[PDB]
């Protein structure tokens, strides 16, 4: 694997901060992540999980 | 001659003795075209006027 | 909005040249995932003129 930032706490790229639904339940919490993890190599995986994969409900 | 006054010639304005000299040749057609491409040189009358 | 984020509809790139004086081809995909036995059904592809027709909503 390989570890996310979130503000303090931290997670594994392909998992979620924090689910169902991620930004549909929170835009300015979804913030948070997507300041900073602009230099990470994970970033388009924890975008797929927040914002794209599967519209948010079953499989790719 | 091709591409210049006279490079077709009619010994009437109704006689079907036509000479011409346009030097037409026939092209390969390609990608599996129906067509027929060609190479003549242009009406020596169209460049005249 | 009844099949986003239960299905995911895909096709492969036929030819990128700009030719095809050749008969034109189009393949495409559908994924149905977590599936239950309501969604037991025919399914069919049809073809629509939609985009064609100035992006006009589609009739098969």
């Amino acid at each position: 694997p390989v570890m996310c930032l979130l503000a303090n706490t931290t997670f594994p790229c392909s998992q979620p901060p924090c689910t169902p639904c991620c930004y549909e339940k929170e835009p300015e919490e979804t913030l948070r992540m997507l300041e900073d993890n602009v230099m990470r190599p994970g970033y388009y995986q924890l975008l797929q999980a927040s914002l794209t994969c599967s519209p948010h409900r079953q499989r790719r | 001659r091709p591409g210049q006054f006279g490079d077709i010639q009619s010994r009437t304005p109704e006689s079907e003795d036509v000479y011409a000299n346009t030097q037409l040749v026939l092209q390969r057609p390609s990608a599996g075209t129906v067509h027929v491409p060609y190479s003549q040189a242009p009406s020596g009358f169209k460049y005249w006027l | 909005q009844k099949f986003q984020g239960r299905v995911t509809i895909t096709a492969d790139e036929s030819t990128t040249t700009p030719y095809t004086t050749t008969p034109y081809t189009s393949t495409a995909y559908i994924e149905l995932t977590s599936l239950r036995s309501e969604d037991t059904a025919v399914y069919y592809c049809a073809r629509d003129l939609g985009p064609l027709t100035g992006y006009s909503y589609s009739y098969f």
